[PDB]
DNA sequence: GGCTTTCGTCAACCCTTTGCTTATCTTCCCT
DNA sequence: AGCAATTTAAATAGGGAAGATAAGCAAAGGGTTGACGAAAGCC
RNA sequence: CUUAAAGAGUCAACCCUUUGCUUAUCUUCCCUAUUUAAAUGUUAGCAGCCGCAUAGGCUG
């Protein structure tokens, strides 16, 4: 028995486009699980599975080239240099209407978790992106199959991710059978020794290198199964749908 | 009259108890019509305290009274079927 | 003893010019 | 002061012409977006 | 606590000029629109004269 809260039209701009070294576009569901746990932490509503679509998304630049961004001097000793331009690091940004669907599980009225779900996105960032607006968000519930296609259906228009997975690499099925790169989730390679320049110091840390899954965009209502639009923290430090690779 | 009505998704996915489900029903759910006129709808009179009235009322209180030691000993399915008997006896009456 | 400023150091490309998908609809039935 | 009738049938076919051309210029710019290493005054 | 955290792309403009889409065409034959029927619904609310009446009565 499932219990979902669909945030629809969540117009975002300011997007960090840069999904990862070779990915720029739209952000991948490592960020939307991200967010997820987000909530899990200032609202205390837990949430297993987050499905987003998207409903526009534009990458800022031309069709080849992403609009830089004009870089802040703000770094401490380049004092002198800062009359020049500062210098541009590669970071792409984009704006995006998103819908979200939240997997929760909850036992109040649905005015409070719709009103906890409203605190968090106002004070939220998809992406790195300012919310600029969304709608009220509204809650509706999976009992059964029909009712989790109601469900589905509830987050038109959008267009979700399904995982397709990975045959031999990225690069070529990205070219043969066409379906776009995304990070489903990273994979660690050191053990940090400094945690002097971290978020928290006692919080262990990796450097990690993304890995990449395959995904196809289809548009909520086309999808078969909803679990495998709805994406989750997989125990494989990845993230990973809960209908697994769509056929 | 009629039954209260639960709009709320969590509460229909969640409530099975018989007060744990009544705790959700609200005045929301068809009651409260349109509401401007609440503070007359709650300023009563109390020209009920009569013979014949309080003698009914006290003796059906203390027969319930009586007989509610009973009432724990039961389970859900009865709960609900016995005030379904209850709700249809007293529209009937 | 670092420390912060400014000047000197080291380079060298082969490019291409839209779709990705493509939207949530009635038979029985008796009141 | 509303009443205005019903069915029945609506054409078979033959044609939609080719021949010519569809300019040549000249433009299409760069201006900022550099981090390490190394002298070198300065607390 | 989402490749989290952060960032002003600004400016400028002469698309010019030129032009022959002309030419000739048989649309054409054919043929039954036929037959009915109450306009009813009171189908009219008038003309004088008795009067102060545009109140009320009478006359045919």
């Amino acid at each position: 028995m499932r219990k979902f809260i669909i945030v629809k039209n969540v117009k975002v701009d300011g997007i960090n486009a840069k999904s990862s070294d070779i990915t720029v576009g739209m952000p991948p569901a490592t960020t939307f699980c991200g967010l997820g746990e987000t909530m899990s932490i200032k609202t205390g509503i837990v949430v297993k599975a987050v499905s987003y679509g998207s409903v526009k998304f534009e990458v800022r630049g031309s069709r080849f080239n992403t609009s830089v961004t004009k870089f802040a001097w703000q770094d401490r000793g380049n004092g002198g240099k800062a009359n020049n331009n500062s210098p541009i690091q590669p970071k792409p940004l984009a704006d995006g209407v998103f819908t979200l669907c939240f997997e929760v599980e909850w036992e109040d009225c649905a005015e409070v978790l719709v009103d906890k779900v409203t605190n968090f996105i106002n004070t939220a960032r998809i992406a790195g992106g300012t919310i600029a607006s969304f709608n009220k968000p509204f809650v509706k519930v999976a009992k059964d199959a029909e009712e989790l296609a109601s469900v589905k259906n509830a987050m038109m228009p959008c267009y979700v991710v399904v995982d397709c997975g990975v045959e031999v690499n990225i690069f070529e099925d990205a070219v043969n059978r066409k379906l776009q790169p995304m990070v489903n989730g990273y994979k660690k390679l050191e053990k940090i020794v400094d945690n002097k320049h971290m978020r928290d110091k006692f919080t262990p840390a990796y450097l990690a290198t993304p890995t990449y899954t395959m995904i196809g965009y289809k548009m909520v209502s086309n999808v078969d199964n909803f679990d495998q639009a709805l994406w989750q923290y997989g125990e494989n430090t990845k993230v990973k749908t809960i209908g697994g690779i769509y056929n | 009259h009629k039954k209260g009505l639960v709009e709320d998704p969590i509460y229909r996915a969640t409530k099975t108890m018989f007060t744990e489900t009544l705790q959700c029903v609200n005045v929301n759910g068809g009651w409260f019509n349109y509401g401007d006129n609440i503070d007359e709808c709650y300023k009563i009179d109390t020209s009920f305290i009569t013979d014949t009235y309080v003698k009914q009322l006290n003796r059906y209180r203390k027969k319930l009274l009586a007989t509610k030691h009973i009432w724990f000993t039961l389970g859900e399915d009865q709960k609900i079927a016995i005030l379904q008997e209850c709700r249809v006896a007293l529209m009937l009456g």
